[PDB]
Order: structure tokens, then C-alpha cells, then sequence
């Protein structure tokens, strides 16, 4: 509930109004490179698991396939 | 000369009720023209495929 | 006969890739090798297959457009 | 004069919870979920609300009516495509709900999270008999395969399949009380998700930096209200380009065949969201064991809170848990691939690899990187 | 044998995302089905008025239906009787009940071509590649008597005799009846057998698509434009 | 070894919140104990925190970090709620352990 | 000081006809409101159909 | 974690509700075998054996 | 009616809503406690219960 | 320290039901309000049970009602008592209504 929450001391915030200012300001500019420095920060995390699943995926396909072959 | 965004907004977007107003005479006019549209879109996609346009050699 | 299928027409156009002619050899070397007659119970279905699979994999890349 | 906003007593409670919540000002696009799964269990009671209308819960009459629906009734492919992929959409929507729960810390809320937990199994079931009362091959198949393991229990399991089933085998009775508990079980499942929202509410919600936001909050509506229209609207194109679209790539093909208690199909295999729970019953070769390490994999799901070891609440600043969480996750989708593969060489070893992985980070792994990584920290 | 066989991806004229049915061929296909597939084949689910607006105008789907003669009653005398057919009144079946079709079509029971598209692998691929498949054994395996080589249906040894080939049926609208003619025909009627509202469907998506790519960047930028109090907010700390 | 050292100052800019302008105590989950700690500090550090985790609040919801030249470093991230901690549960643990017997 | 503060600088962030300090505003309002309006009155009327 | 209770005072407690909890799943298991009729205790009873 | 008078059509869908109907019932029932429990209830002298109540 | 005053949930169920101020004096008729919520609950139950049973199509309604008396066990019991609490449920809301209007209640 609202008033109540935290005490706060010697804390000034400055806004503006949505008619005063642009919707999309420096959309692309500013955006692909942070959205490269996010990457950047976060596939070492993320991607390498889905790697290795993807390498099992498919070593799993193809050792299924050639258990269907017939051995000579 | 005032804008065409300002004039929208002097004559429609001022109050509420032609604001609502604005809304729906544009949902009508909008919904015949996306539909007629949308629907010409589908018969150039697949020309001589639908029943309309081959209801014409058996509808005598 | 008279009206020919061009499924056949096609087909035999697609016999002639390197893939299938392949595919085709072994399918004769597993034919006489069980012509052979050692009384062993193998088949021939694994190589017969895969040249179906290339054949009608070459088939569907063109068939229909011969089909009106 | 009053304010009817604050006054109003069910004003008050809708403006408690709605307008003037305070919530954090940096919450992610994985906040948008909750509310997304409020939506779409709205469009599952709708859809199916105007899917019951021409169903008829009789084994003689229940692929027809279903193929009634189809063909005959207006817009009534719509409206049941609609139902089936807001089942596979919903699921989709609990899984990410509960991904961000467990990155997050968000389970030290812990009544909301066991809350929670009892509103997952409840969708489960309710999904389950609810894929059960079509009555196509599929169907009839599943449940009957789903209700002989439960039969493993010692010396009541016989008892309660029968009492289940409603005879000696799935047959009418089991479809009729079916389609009872599927239309009864999601109002039981609103009432929870009401109790879920009443927890959350005295507790506060959770920011993903972890740490206290009351510092920093901002009211619900218009921010947030904003945020969760543009999530509502781009979970309909979704859900709507795959019904209209790809409408028969979730589900399988022969579901859309009559039941018949003589032909068996050769794969025999539940939805895709209860596929990964089906691999950790082919991970063991015993019945009472694999239905054991199933349930107690969704409890381990609930005893979460009580393994936090850590003296921080969110993974972001924890990158040895990322990647173990990560690994969890990627270990849970080849658990899903495995479920829907069948039983045959390589996939038991590999099934019975991804359940002792699964468990082994859950349980072990997990709290001794905490540990490590607050010794890394100079924590102790 | 465990061996499974692989249709491959036709280049159908309905396999686009946009892309509709071509329905001179469904109604060539139901010239087929009513043809060749009826003497064994039911249609359980498809009536003869899901014919007009699709294939037929209604006089001549009621001509259709007309010579079609069909079981109902009772009458005022207490008995069954027969009757020319109407609009509402579904596909014949050949068979009143599924153990005499099991005893006409030795032993294998031929199943409902209703979702016989939506309840196989592969759609109508399949059935184009099984219709159009059936070829002589390979060497070494037995082919018993009533059954036939296929290598599309799974264990490969079909019940059922190779049903089309070259001119089987005369088509109404000057068409040369090749085998594959008629399959690619048939597969597309039994395409639209399972799944009626396809063209609407699709309709539908195509407007759902215009629609939300409107919709996307708008409420986009409602949000945006909404938020932009919050992310263009500079904060400040002096303490004394 | 100062190998040790290292490593942990590479683990330090590893794990971000120096990025975010912060504090190792302000990451701290608030138990009853560093609650407490909180309750215990002077003004001064308690206005620096409530403004360090109020600025985190902010960049993150820009989905934005600092600058690199007011990051945190490993050196001069400063442990002002060590002390206060370490006497808070070494309270609690005598309290326990008097309720124990 | 109180007067020791002040507001800092907006202009990446404002609109280009907000963007001359020393001219003044009542001029261009009715123009933001109304492409503001008018995208909320479009999307209002597509969610509408 | 659960290092709290390892004293005399929370032995002293659980030697005080030994009893009652006894008691208490005396009470449980005699309300289970009357409410589902289990066979295994009620043939062992003399006045309830008249129904079998 | 869902028809040209009653059918299986109306006989369904009045299954539907005569299941459904009661959780409405049920919820506004919530409602009509809640609206109650701001005043308490009424006693049959119609008076001001407040200098006695349990 | 206690739970029925301070969790969330069981503070709901002590305004409501155990520390609610209620008139000393209030008579027979004020159960009928809580008789109706029962009689709902009552209704709810056996509805489910006929639930269970019922098949709604009009060639196999009449019979699935006749095999549910016939057959079901205890099947005749759960239609009657639905039926007859359909008819109590009217009866404790006619006499519910009837006290609303006597005392005055319908100026809440
Ligand atoms: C090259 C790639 C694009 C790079 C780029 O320009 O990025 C811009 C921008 C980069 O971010 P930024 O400029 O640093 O500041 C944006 C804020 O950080 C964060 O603000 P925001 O604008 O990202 O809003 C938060 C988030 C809120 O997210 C939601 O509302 C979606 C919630 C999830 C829905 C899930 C549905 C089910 C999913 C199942 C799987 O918004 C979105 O995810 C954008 C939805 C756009 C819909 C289509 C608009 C046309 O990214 C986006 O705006 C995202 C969409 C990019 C397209
Ligand atoms: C999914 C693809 C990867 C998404 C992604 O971008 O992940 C990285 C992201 C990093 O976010 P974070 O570290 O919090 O932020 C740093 C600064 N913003 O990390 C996150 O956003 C983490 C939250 C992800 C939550 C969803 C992923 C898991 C979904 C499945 C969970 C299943 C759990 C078990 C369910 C059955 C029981
Ligand atoms: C050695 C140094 C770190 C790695 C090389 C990168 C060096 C970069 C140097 C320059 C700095 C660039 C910017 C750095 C950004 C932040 C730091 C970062 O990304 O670090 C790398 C990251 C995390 O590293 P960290 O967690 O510190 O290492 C663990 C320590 N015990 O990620 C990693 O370390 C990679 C983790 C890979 C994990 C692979 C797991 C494989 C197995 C998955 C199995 C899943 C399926 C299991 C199925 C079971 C059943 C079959
Ligand atoms: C029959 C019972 C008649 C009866 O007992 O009447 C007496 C009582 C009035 O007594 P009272 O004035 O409260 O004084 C208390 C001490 N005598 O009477 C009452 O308390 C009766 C109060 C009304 C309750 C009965 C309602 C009957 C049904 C009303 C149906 C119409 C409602 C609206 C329908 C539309
Ligand atoms: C009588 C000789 C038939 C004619 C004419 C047609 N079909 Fe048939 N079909 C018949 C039988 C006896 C069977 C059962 C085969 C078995 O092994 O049990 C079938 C089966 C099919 C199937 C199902 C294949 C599957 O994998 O399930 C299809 C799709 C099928 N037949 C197609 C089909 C078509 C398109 C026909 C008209 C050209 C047709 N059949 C005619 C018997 C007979
Ligand atoms: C029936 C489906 C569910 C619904 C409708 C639902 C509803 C919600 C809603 C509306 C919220 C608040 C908004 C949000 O934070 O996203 C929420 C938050 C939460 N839910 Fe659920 N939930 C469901 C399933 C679950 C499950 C299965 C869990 C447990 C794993 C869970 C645990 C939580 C937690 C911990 C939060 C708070 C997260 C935070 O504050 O950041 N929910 N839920
Ligand atoms: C109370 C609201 C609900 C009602 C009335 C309802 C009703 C129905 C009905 C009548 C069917 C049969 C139609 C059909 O199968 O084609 C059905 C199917 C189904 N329902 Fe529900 N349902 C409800 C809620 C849910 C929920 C919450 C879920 C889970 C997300 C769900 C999942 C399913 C599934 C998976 C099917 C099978 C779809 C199929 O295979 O065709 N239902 N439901
Ligand atoms: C669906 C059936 C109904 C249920 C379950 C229900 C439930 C209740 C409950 C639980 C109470 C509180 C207990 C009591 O004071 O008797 C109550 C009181 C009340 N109800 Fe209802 N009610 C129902 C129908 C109605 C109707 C139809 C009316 C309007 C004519 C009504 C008007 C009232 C009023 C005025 C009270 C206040 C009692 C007083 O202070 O004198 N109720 N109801
Ligand atoms: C969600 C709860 C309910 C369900 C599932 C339900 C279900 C059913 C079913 C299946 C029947 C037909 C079976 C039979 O006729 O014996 C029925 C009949 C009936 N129900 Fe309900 N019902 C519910 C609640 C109610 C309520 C609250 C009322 C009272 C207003 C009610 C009044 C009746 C009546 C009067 C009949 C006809 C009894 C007769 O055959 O004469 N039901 N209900």
C-alpha cells in the first residue's frame, strides 16, 4: 500500500510528460547495440546446454537410424 | 495553416463522447473497407481455385 | 497404351541420377546374393527402400506439373 | 463527497488488487505470464463453455458429436481448435510461469508457491481427462494406459482403478464422470488462482534483481495494464496463427480415429506437456517406482524453498546456478524428445541419464553452487 | 518388417500458407470416390449438401443425391422402406455393419475416409504415395494370397487390391484419366473431406495476419508512449 | 595466493552487480537478521543503500547499466554491514542456545 | 540550496517541435495530442472490429 | 537445517506428547479401520463380527 | 432453441447452463455476504443492535 | 502470534464466522440465509452425482435417468434428494425473501 512502503531521504526525480517527449527515441541507434551487449552478456550462460542437446538430438536420430539397418 | 493532427484533435479527439463517436462511424467505415480488401487480397492469391470464380461453367 | 501415364515417364526419367543408380546396383547385389539360395531367411527391402526414396524423392520434386 | 474508487467496498477490493497495487517498476516480460494464464484459463472456460453445447458424453455418440462440431455447427472448428491449442497454449504458459519462479527465487513466497503447486496438478489432471473425452483411438489408449500404472499402489491399486474407471475397464461410466470433473475441476482451479493472487497480495510481488523494490515502486494501472494488453494481444497472435494455421501439429493423428478396445496403436504416448513426466516413468522398470519418482518429481518441484542455501534471492548475480539451471532446462526438453520417442536403443539409457541429471541438479547440485558461491563472495 | 517408409512432400497447390484448394479437383476426386472408392469405402461423417457451394450447384447435388437410394422408415404399416435420397442425407455406406465389410474384403476391414487424411502421417502425400505405390515384391519374401505389396503401408503387405489405373473413370470435364491424375484428384478430395473449412480457415488467417500486424505496433507504441514517463526519468542524491 | 584474489576479482566482474552500481551487502536477501543489520545502520548508510538499490531498480528496468567509470570494483566495495550482521547472529545463536537448555 | 538544482537535459528525448527553448508552446499541443489520440483511436477501433 | 531443537528442554517436550500424539493416531487408526471397514481388524473384534 | 423448436440442440445447451449456473450462484453469493458484512445483520425490533450484539 | 487473527486466509473465515458481531435477538428465520447456502452446497453434491450418469442427448436422457434409479447404486437416492432440495432451496428462499420484507431488511 501506497505511503507506507520505505523511507526515502534527499531523492529528486525528474519526468516528463508522453506529449512532451518522442515514443521511439533513438530506437535502433541506441537499441542494437544494447540489445548486442545483452548477448553478449548472456549466451556463455544460456547457449552452450542447448548445444549439447542439440549434438545428443541428433547423435540419438542417427544411432536410431542405423539401428533400423540391417547388419551384414 | 493549423495541422491536420491538430484539427483532428480541436474537432474530435477534444471530448470524449466524439472521441467514442469518431471510434465507431471509423470501426464501420473501417470494417467494409479492411473486409472488401482483405477479401480481393484472397481471390488474387488464388485465382480460378474457389467456387466463384469456376460457378460459371456449371451454373447456367 | 495409347494415353501414357506420366508418373512412368517421370519415373524412368528419374531412374537415371547417380543416387538411384546406386541404390539400384545394390538392389540387384541383394537380389542375386538371395537368389543365391543359401536357405537363409533375409530379404531385400532395406535397399529396395532406398531407391524408392531417392526415386520418389526426384518423382516429387517433378511430377505435377504434367497433371492438370 | 466520496471517492467511489476507495469506498465502494468490491471497488475497494478491485482497486486493492488492480489500480492502485503497488508493484516494482522493473519487472520483465516474464511477469506478464501470471496474467496470461488467467487469460487463457478465461478463453478455456469460454471456449469450452460454448464446446459443451453440442457434446454429448457417450461412447456411441461422442466422435460423432465431436464431428458434429466440426462440420456442422457454425464456427464450431474454431471454437474447439481454439479449446485445444489454449490447453497446449496454457501449458506453455505454466511452464515459463514456473521457469521464472525457480530463476528468480520467487518460491521464498512459500504459501503462493504451494498454492501454486496444487493449481499445477490440477491443470494436469483437468487437461488430461479433458484430452480423454473426445474418444478417439488416442484417448481412450492414454487413459487406459495412465490408469493400469496407477494400479501399481500396494493392496489399494486394483481398488481405486476400479472405482476410477467405474467398471473393469475404460468404458462409458469413466467417459460420463470424465466429462463431469473436466467441466467442474477449472472453477475448482479459479478459486485456487483466487487464493494465489490473496497470497501474493499480502506478500508482495518479486523483482528480478531480488532484492527490495518498495523503494522504488510504481501503481498497476496504467503501466502494467498497458504491459499486460500488449502480452494478452501477442499470446492471441499466437494462438491464433496456430489454430489457423498449423491446427494439427500439436497433437497426433490418430486421435482423429474411433476408439476401439481391440486395436492397440504402436505408440502409445500422452500430450507433449506430460511427456517429460512420462520419460521418468520409462526410467525406472518398475511400475510403483516410476509412479513414485513422478509425483515426487512435481514435490521436489514443491520442496524448492526449503533447499535455498544461498544469501541471495535472485540468479542474477549467480552465474555457476545460470548455468545449472540452464542445463536443467535443456535437460528437461530431451526429457520431453525422449517421452516421445519410443522404447528402444539408445533412448533408455539416455532417458534413464536425463532423470538421474534432473534430480541430481534439483536436489544436490544447485545448493552446493550456492554455497561455492558465496564462499566465492567472501560470504563463509 | 520394423522398417518404415517416408513419403516425401508433394508440391501441392494447397500447401502454401495463403494457398486454397483447388476445387475442380475436389470435385473431380468425388467423381472418383463415388466411382471407384464406394464399393468399399463409407464416408460417415460427409453429407451430400456439403457438396453444393463447394463442388456442385444445389440442382445438380440434388440430382446427385437423387440416385441414390436409401434405407428409412417405419412407415404407417410398421416396416422399413426405401426411398430416393435428399440433400440431408449422408454417404451410403456398402456395408450395414463392420463384420460383414470384414468378411466381403477378406478379413481386412477398409476404413472411413473421413479423417483417413488427418488420422495418417504424411496427410495426402500418403495417400497419393500409397495409391500410386503398389509395385511386385522384392526377392526372398512370401507374398500370401489376398494380400499386396505396397511399401507405403506399414508392415508393407496391404488388403487392398491396387484400385486405379489408367482410365478407370471418365471424367466430365475432358481430362485425361491417368493413374496419377486420379490419385492427385482423390488425395485432394479427401483433403477437403477431413477438413471443410479449410478455405475459411485460411481466409481467416490471412485476415487475422493484416489485422494483427496492425495491431502489434500500435499497441506497441500505446505502451510505449505510456512508459516513456518511466524510462526517460533521471534520478538525483544530494545528501546534506 | 594472489592467484585466489584474482580469481575472485575476475568472479566479481562476472557476476554484475558492480555493474548496476552496487554493493555486495546490498545484495543481501533481507531474512530477520539482515533486516535487523538494516535497522541498526546510521543514516548516512542507510540513505546510500536505499539510493544505490533504488538506481539499480531504475537502470534495470531500462534494461541499461552504467557507465564503466562509475562501476563498482573489487577494491572498494567496502563490507559496512559485516559488523552489524556478525553481532546479529551471534545474538540470535545465544538466544538459541539459552532456549535450547 | 534548493536553487542549486535544476532540471537536466531533455532533449534526447523530446519531440523536434518541443525541442526550441525559446519558443513557446500552445502552438504544437493539439498536434502531439492528436497523433497521440489518433494511434490510440486506431488501435481502439482495430481491437473494436 | 534443523539444528534448533537439539537440547534437553525439546527432549523434555517430546517426552511430555508422547503420549497424547499415541493416543491421537490410536484415535486415527481406530476411526480408519471403523470408517473403511477393514477386514483385517474388525474379524479380530467379537460384538462387530455379525455381519460376516 | 438452437432450431426450429425444442431439440437436442436446446436439451445440450440447457445441460450446459444448468451446470454452470450454480458457481455464478455460488460467487454471487460471496457478493451478497460481502455487501451484508458492512453493516451487520438485521434484528427483528428493527433497532440499533450495536448496545448488544455476540 | 496467533492464526486466526493475523494469516491471511483464516483472518477471512474470523471476520466472517467466529469474532463476526451478530444480534443477541435475532430469531428461527435469519438460519433460513445460512439454510440456503447449504441447500446450494447440497445441490452442487448431488448435482455432481448426477453428473456422472447423465447423458445428454434426447434419445438416451429418459433412459440414463432410469439407469441411474434402476441401476446405479443409490442412484434413486441422489435424483430424489436434487429433486426434493430443488424444492426445499425454493422454500427457505421464499421464506427468506418473506423476512427480508417484514423486518425491514431491504434498506440494505
Ligand atoms: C534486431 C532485433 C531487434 C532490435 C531492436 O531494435 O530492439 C529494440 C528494443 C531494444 O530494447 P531497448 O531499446 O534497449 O529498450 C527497450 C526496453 O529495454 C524494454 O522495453 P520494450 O519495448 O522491450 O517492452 C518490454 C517488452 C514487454 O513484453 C511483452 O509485453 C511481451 C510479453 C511476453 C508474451 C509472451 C507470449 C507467449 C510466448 C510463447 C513462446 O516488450 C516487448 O517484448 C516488445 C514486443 C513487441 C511486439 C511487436 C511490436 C511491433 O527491443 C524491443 O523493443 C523488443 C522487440 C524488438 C522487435
Ligand atoms: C528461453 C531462452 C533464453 C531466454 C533468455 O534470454 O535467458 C537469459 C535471461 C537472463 O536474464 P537475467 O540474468 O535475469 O538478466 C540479466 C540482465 N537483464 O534469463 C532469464 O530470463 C531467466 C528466466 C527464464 C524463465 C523461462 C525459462 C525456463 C522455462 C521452462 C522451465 C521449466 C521448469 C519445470 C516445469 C515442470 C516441473
Ligand atoms: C574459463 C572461463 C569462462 C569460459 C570462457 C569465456 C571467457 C571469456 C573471457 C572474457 C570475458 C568476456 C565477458 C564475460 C561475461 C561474463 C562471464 C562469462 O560469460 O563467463 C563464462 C560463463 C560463466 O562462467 P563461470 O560461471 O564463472 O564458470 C564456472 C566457474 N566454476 O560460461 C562458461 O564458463 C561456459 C559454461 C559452459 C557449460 C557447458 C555445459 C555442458 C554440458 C551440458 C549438459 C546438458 C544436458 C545434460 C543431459 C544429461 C543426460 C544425457
Ligand atoms: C406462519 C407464522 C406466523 C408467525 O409466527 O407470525 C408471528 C411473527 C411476527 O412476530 P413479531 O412481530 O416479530 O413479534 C415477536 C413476538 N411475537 O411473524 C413473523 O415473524 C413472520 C415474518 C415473515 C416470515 C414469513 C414469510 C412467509 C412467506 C412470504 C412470501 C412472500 C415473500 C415475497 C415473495 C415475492
Ligand atoms: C475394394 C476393393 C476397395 C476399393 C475400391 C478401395 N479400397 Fe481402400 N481399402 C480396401 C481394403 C479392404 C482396405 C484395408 C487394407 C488393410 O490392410 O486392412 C483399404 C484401405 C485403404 C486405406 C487405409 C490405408 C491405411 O494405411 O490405413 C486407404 C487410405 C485407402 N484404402 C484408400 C482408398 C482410396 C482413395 C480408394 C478410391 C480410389 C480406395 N481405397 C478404394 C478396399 C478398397
Ligand atoms: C493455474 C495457473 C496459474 C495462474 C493463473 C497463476 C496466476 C498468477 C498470477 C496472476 C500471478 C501474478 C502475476 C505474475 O507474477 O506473473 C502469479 C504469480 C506467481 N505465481 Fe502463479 N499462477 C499459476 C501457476 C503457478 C504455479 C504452478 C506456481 C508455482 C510454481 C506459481 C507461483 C507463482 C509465484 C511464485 C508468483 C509470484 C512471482 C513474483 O511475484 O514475481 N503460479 N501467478
Ligand atoms: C470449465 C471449462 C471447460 C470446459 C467446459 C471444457 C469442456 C471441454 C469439452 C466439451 C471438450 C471436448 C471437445 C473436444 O475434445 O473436441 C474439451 C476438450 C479438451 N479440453 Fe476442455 N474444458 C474446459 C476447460 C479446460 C481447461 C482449463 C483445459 C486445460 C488447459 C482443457 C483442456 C482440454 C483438452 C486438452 C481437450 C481435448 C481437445 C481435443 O483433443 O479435441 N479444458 N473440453
Ligand atoms: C441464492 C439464495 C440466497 C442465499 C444463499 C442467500 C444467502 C444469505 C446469507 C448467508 C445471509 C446472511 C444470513 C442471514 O442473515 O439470513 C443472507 C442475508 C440476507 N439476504 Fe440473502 N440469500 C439468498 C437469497 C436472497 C434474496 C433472494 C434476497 C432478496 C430478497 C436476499 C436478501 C437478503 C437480505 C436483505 C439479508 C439481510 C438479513 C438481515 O440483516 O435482515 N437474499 N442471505
Ligand atoms: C452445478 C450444480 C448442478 C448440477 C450439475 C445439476 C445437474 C442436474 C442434472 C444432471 C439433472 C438431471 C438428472 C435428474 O433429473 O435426476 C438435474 C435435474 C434437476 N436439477 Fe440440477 N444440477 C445442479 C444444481 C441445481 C440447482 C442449484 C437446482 C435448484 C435450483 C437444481 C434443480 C434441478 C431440478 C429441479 C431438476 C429436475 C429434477 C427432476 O428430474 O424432476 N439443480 N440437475
Amino acid at each position: 500500500e501506497f505511503g507506507n512502503l520505505a523511507r526515502i531521504r534527499h531523492v529528486i526525480s525528474y519526468s516528463l510528460s508522453p506529449f512532451e517527449q518522442r515514443a521511439f527515441p533513438s530506437y535502433f541507434s541506441k537499441g542494437i547495440p544494447n540489445v548486442l551487449r545483452r548477448t553478449r552478456e548472456r549466451i556463455l550462460r544460456v547457449a552452450p546446454p542447448f548445444v549439447v542437446v542439440y549434438l545428443i538430438y541428433t547423435w540419438g536420430n542417427q544411432e536410431f537410424e542405423q539401428s533400423k539397418r540391417k547388419n551384414p | 495553416s493549423p495541422t491536420i493532427p491538430s484539427r483532428l484533435y480541436s474537432l474530435l479527439f477534444r471530448r470524449t463522447s466524439t472521441f467514442a463517436l469518431t471510434i465507431a462511424v471509423g470501426a464501420l467505415f473501417f470494417e467494409r473497407a479492411f473486409d472488401q480488401g482483405a477479401d480481393a487480397i484472397y481471390e488474387h492469391i488464388n485465382e480460378g481455385k474457389l467456387w466463384k470464380h469456376i460457378k460459371h461453367k456449371y451454373e447456367n | 497404351e495409347e494415353l501414357v501415364d506420366p508418373l512412368t515417364t517421370v519415373r524412368e526419367h528419374c531412374e537415371q541420377l547417380e543416387k538411384c543408380v546406386k541404390a539400384r546396383e545394390r538392389l540387384e547385389l541383394c537380389d542375386n546374393r538371395v537368389s543365391s539360395r543359401s536357405q537363409t531367411e533375409e530379404d531385400c527391402t532395406e535397399e529396395l527402400f532406398d531407391f524408392l526414396h531417392a526415386r520418389d524423392h526426384c518423382v516429387a520434386h517433378k511430377l505435377f506439373k504434367n497433371l492438370k | 463527497m466520496t471517492n467511489m474508487r476507495k469506498t465502494h467496498p468490491l471497488f475497494k477490493i478491485i482497486n486493492h488488487s488492480f489500480i492502485d497495487l503497488p508493484a516494482p517498476s522493473n519487472i520483465s516480460s516474464w511477469w506478464n505470464f501470471g496474467s496470461l494464464l488467467g487469460v487463457c484459463l478465461m478463453v478455456q472456460i469460454i471456449t469450452g463453455l460454448f464446446l459443451a453445447m453440442h457434446y454429448t458424453s457417450d461412447t456411441m455418440t461422442a466422435f460423432s458429436s465431436v464431428t458434429h462440431i466440426c462440420r456442422d455447427v457454425n464456427y464450431g472448428w474454431l471454437i474447439r481448435y481454439m479449446h485445444a491449442n489454449g490447453a497446449s497454449m496454457f501449458f506453455i504458459c505454466l511452464f515459463l510461469h514456473v521457469g521464472r519462479g525457480l530463476y528468480y527465487g520467487s518460491y521464498t513466497f512459500m504459501e503462493t508457491w504451494n498454492i501454486g503447486v496444487l493449481l499445477l496438478f490440477a491443470v494436469m489432471a483437468t487437461a488430461f481427462m479433458g484430452y480423454v473425452l473426445p474418444w478417439g483411438q488416442m484417448s481412450f489408449w492414454g487413459a487406459t494406459v495412465i490408469t493400469n500404472l496407477l494400479s501399481a499402489i500396494p493392496y489399494i491399486g486394483t481398488t481405486l482403478v476400479e472405482w476410477i474407471w467405474g467398471g473393469f475397464s475404460v468404458d462409458k461410466a469413466t467417459l460420463t464422470r470424465f466429462f463431469a470433473f473436466h467441466f467442474i475441476l477449472p472453477f475448482i482451479i479459479a478459486a485456487l488462482a483466487i487464493v494465489h493472487l490473496l497470497f501474493l497480495h499480502e506478500t508482495g510481488s518479486n523483482n528480478p534483481t531480488g532484492l527490495n523494490s518498495d523503494a522504488d515502486k510504481i501503481p498497476f494501472h496504467p503501466y502494467y495494464t498497458i504491459k499486460d494488453i500488449l502480452g494478452i494481444l501477442i499470446m492471441f497472435l499466437i494462438l491464433m496463427t496456430l489454430v489457423l494455421f498449423f491446427p494439427d501439429m500439436l497433437g497426433d493423428p490418430d486421435n482423429y480415429m474411433p476408439a476401439n478396445p481391440l486395436n492397440t496403436p504402436p505408440h502409445i504416448k500422452p500430450e507433449w506437456y506430460f511427456l517429460f513426466a512420462y520419460a521418468i516413468l520409462r526410467s525406472i522398470p518398475n511400475k510403483l517406482g516410476g509412479v513414485l519418482a513422478l509425483i515426487l518429481s512435481i514435490l521436489i518441484l514443491a520442496l524448492m524453498p526449503f533447499l535455498h542455501t544461498s544469501k541471495q534471492r535472485s540468479l542474477m548475480f549467480r552465474p555457476i546456478t545460470q548455468i545449472l539451471y540452464w542445463i536443467l532446462v535443456a535437460n528437461l526438453l530431451i526429457l520431453t524428445w525422449i517421452g516421445g520417442q519410443p522404447v528402444e536403443h539408445p533412448f533408455i539409457i539416455i532417458g534413464q541419464l536425463a532423470s538421474i541429471s534432473y534430480f541430481s541438479i534439483i536436489l544436490i547440485l544447485m545448493p552446493i553452487s550456492g554455497i561455492i558461491e558465496d564462499k566465492m563472495l567472501k560470504l563463509y | 518388417s520394423d522398417l518404415e517408409l517416408h513419403p516425401p512432400s508433394y508440391p501441392w497447390s494447397h500447401r502454401g500458407l495463403l494457398s486454397s484448394l483447388d476445387h475442380t479437383s475436389i470435385r473431380r476426386g468425388f467423381q472418383v470416390y463415388k466411382q471407384v472408392c464406394s464399393s468399399c469405402h463409407s464416408m460417415d461423417y460427409v453429407a451430400y449438401r456439403h457438396l453444393v457451394g463447394v463442388c456442385y450447384t444445389e440442382e445438380e447435388a440434388k440430382a446427385l443425391a437423387e440416385e441414390v437410394e436409401v434405407q428409412d422408415g417405419p412407415n404407417d404399416d410398421g416396416e422399413m422402406f426405401m426411398r430416393p435420397g435428399k440433400l440431408s442425407d449422408y454417404f451410403p455406406k456398402p456395408y450395414p455393419n463392420p463384420e460383414a465389410a470384414r468378411a466381403a474384403n477378406n478379413g481386412a476391414l477398409p476404413p472411413d475416409l473421413s479423417y483417413i487424411v488427418r488420422a495418417r502421417h504424411g496427410g495426402e502425400d500418403y495417400v497419393f504415395s500409397l495409391l500410386t505405390g503398389y509395385c511386385e515384391p522384392p526377392t526372398g519374401v512370401s507374398l500370401r494370397e489376398g494380400l499386396y505389396f505396397n511399401p507405403y503401408f506399414p508392415g508393407q503387405a496391404i488388403g487392398m487390391a491396387p484400385p486405379i489405373y489408367t482410365e478407370v473413370l471418365e471424367y466430365d470435364d475432358g481430362t485425361p484419366a491417368t493413374m496419377s491424375q486420379v490419385a492427385k484428384d482423390v488425395a485432394t478430395f479427401l483433403r477437403w473431406a477431413s477438413e471443410p473449412e479449410h478455405d475459411h480457415r485460411k481466409r481467416m488467417g490471412l485476415k487475422m495476419l493484416l489485422m494483427m500486424g496492425l495491431l502489434l505496433p500500435l499497441t506497441y507504441a500505446m505502451k510505449r508512449h505510456k512508459w516513456s514517463v518511466l524510462k526517460s526519468r533521471k534520478l538525483a542524491y544530494r545528501p546534506p | 595466493s594472489k592467484w585466489l584474489d584474482g580469481f575472485r576479482k575476475w568472479y566479481y566482474n562476472a557476476a554484475g552487480f558492480n555493474k548496476l552500481g552496487l554493493m555486495r551487502d546490498d545484495t543481501l536477501h533481507e531474512t530477520e537478521d539482515v533486516k535487523e543489520a538494516i535497522r541498526r545502520l546510521p543514516e548516512d548508510l542507510y540513505n546510500d543503500r536505499m539510493f544505490r538499490i533504488k538506481r539499480a531498480l531504475d537502470l534495470t528496468m531500462r534494461h541499461q547499466i552504467l557507465p564503466k567509470d562509475q562501476w563498482t570494483k573489487y577494491e572498494e566495495d567496502k563490507f559496512y554491514l559485516e559488523p552489524y550482521l556478525k553481532e546479529v547472529i551471534r545474538e540470535r545463536k545465544e538466544r538459541e542456545e539459552w532456549a535450547k537448555k | 540550496s534548493h536553487t542549486d538544482v535544476k532540471v537536466p537535459d531533455f532533449s534526447d528525448y523530446r519531440r523536434a517541435e518541443v525541442l526550441d527553448s525559446t519558443k513557446s508552446s500552445k502552438e504544437s499541443s493539439e498536434a502531439r495530442k492528436g497523433f497521440s489520440y489518433l494511434v490510440t483511436a486506431t488501435t481502439t477501433v482495430g481491437v473494436a472490429y | 537445517m534443523l539444528s534448533r531443537f537439539l537440547g534437553p528442554r525439546y527432549r523434555e517436550l517430546a517426552r511430555n506428547w508422547i503420549p497424547t500424539a499415541g493416543m491421537w493416531g490410536t484415535v486415527g487408526a481406530v476411526g480408519l479401520v471403523w470408517a473403511t471397514d477393514w477386514r483385517l481388524i474388525l474379524d479380530w473384534v467379537p460384538y462387530i463380527n455379525g455381519k460376516f
